């Protein structure tokens, strides 16, 4: 099954048989047989990001072939393979929020406003840590348009006692309860907004 | 000498050989002048992209630059702050033998 | 390369503009965001700059 | 490149125009949208920047 | 004529191994001529990664020498101390030769 994420990458999961630890893969092209990469994994993800879609094709797609099959480590040993052809499960019926603006308060809490449509009030928020990039904590649904973040910055992530974090990086999306598809998404990055006075 | 010339007839047949097909006749890869040619090769391949990527981002960079001048309090990028510039000068210090 | 050119002709008329009137909105591709991928492809592309 | 050289030709002037006289109306290739599309052709094409 | 004709023609054949193999029949290495194009092959594949590193550092230092200039009171991001530079500059003076 095909997820295309936020972030525009492309994932996709499998079902564990929980006797096998390995697996092959295998990626093509679409218009024409020519293979993108290959290789083995041992988990039972892949993730196509949009920086190999940009590499094989001038831009984002929504189309992919992939070809996988369950490998043993002991010995060389490939069984049958299962193709997948159509399209990712998409979701850009839904639209995407406009505006978002980060600001610092003198409290120290941090308030994140994004502006969207009236008729869609479900949105998924991710947030994650400066210092690696794919800490990728505080992930969870909002319906109210403005976030308080409070004060979970100086408690248990960071070291720093009172000082905080300046720098966020935050991406807000719609989102859909039943299906759980999310849209493209929009994103905020840099040293937020120091306060007036 | 009719012996030796059937010694050196092998040897033109697989520097030849070397011209088409990677692996040499009994299955060793050519690893002499050849090898070194092909690797130049890939070099300027990703030489090249390497600077068609650099001309994009310092047509970026300039302008964010130049608003930088204009108003100030701009956040940095996040790609400009302390941590990052402080490995990119170790990269470049360890990969010049300390500058 | 070709297209390189034509593009900075753009950018800096864009420069000009934005200098002689402040308070112009940025085209949405000078934004933090954009910024901060570019950077971070040139440290992955580049072995950490 | 030959179509470029008169390119710059013509923006230079342009470029001076606006500097002179304050609220010449943009021929409508500067606005925000236009090179909001030339930003994200470049960085599609060059595998983001 | 005949006999010095059979020990030239073992050193043309050596000649054309040299290309393909790096091992010169017997099992020794081909040193000379070859050997240095070779070398030079090598220097030349890190000249270009080490350029291609450099621009980007340079994209990067300016954006930092610039935010330094509009707001002071930056600390540095600890490569440009004293201490690196102190250590940058005796391996010049070093390799060199006392500058």
């Amino acid at each position: 099954q095909g997820r295309k994420l936020a972030t525009r990458d492309i994932k996709m999961t499998w079902d564990n048989r929980a006797g096998i630890t390995h697996w092959k893969y295998a990626n093509r092209h679409v218009t024409t047989g020519a293979e993108i990469s290959s290789g083995i994994l041992t988990s039972p993800e892949y993730v196509f990001t949009l920086n190999d879609q940009q590499n094989a094709y001038n831009g984002d797609t929504l189309n992919m072939s992939f070809s996988v099959s369950e490998y043993a480590a002991d010995s060389g040993a490939v069984g049958a393979s299962s193709s997948f052809v159509g399209v990712v499960q998409n979701g850009s019926y839904m639209q995407t929020p406009t505006q978002l603006k980060a600001a610092k308060q003198l409290n120290g809490d941090i308030i994140f406003t994004w502006v969207g449509r009236p008729s869609w009030q479900h949105f998924w928020v991710v947030n994650t840590s400066v210092n690696d990039s794919k800490t990728v904590i505080f992930s969870k649904e909002w319906s109210s348009e403005s976030l308080t973040w409070t004060v979970a910055e100086q408690n248990e992530f960071y070291g720093l006692e009172e000082g905080g974090a300046t720098h966020v990086i935050f991406m807000v999306s719609e989102y859909d309860p039943s299906n759980g598809l999310v849209s493209i998404g929009a994103q905020v990055t840099g040293q937020a907004e120091q306060p007036s006075n | 000498l009719t012996t030796e010339q059937i010694n050196m007839t092998k040897e033109q047949k697989e520097a030849q050989r070397a011209q088409t097909s990677d692996t040499r006749t009994d299955g060793t890869r050519v690893a002499g002048s050849v090898g070194k040619q092909k690797e130049l090769y890939d070099q300027q391949i990703t030489s090249y992209k390497r600077d068609a990527e650099v001309k994009a981002a310092k047509l970026f960079t300039d302008a964010w630059v130049t608003q930088k001048t204009i108003d100030e309090g701009l956040s940095p990028p996040n790609g400009f702050t302390n941590s990052s510039l402080d490995s990119i000068l170790t990269a470049l210090k360890n990969n010049n033998a300390l500058g």
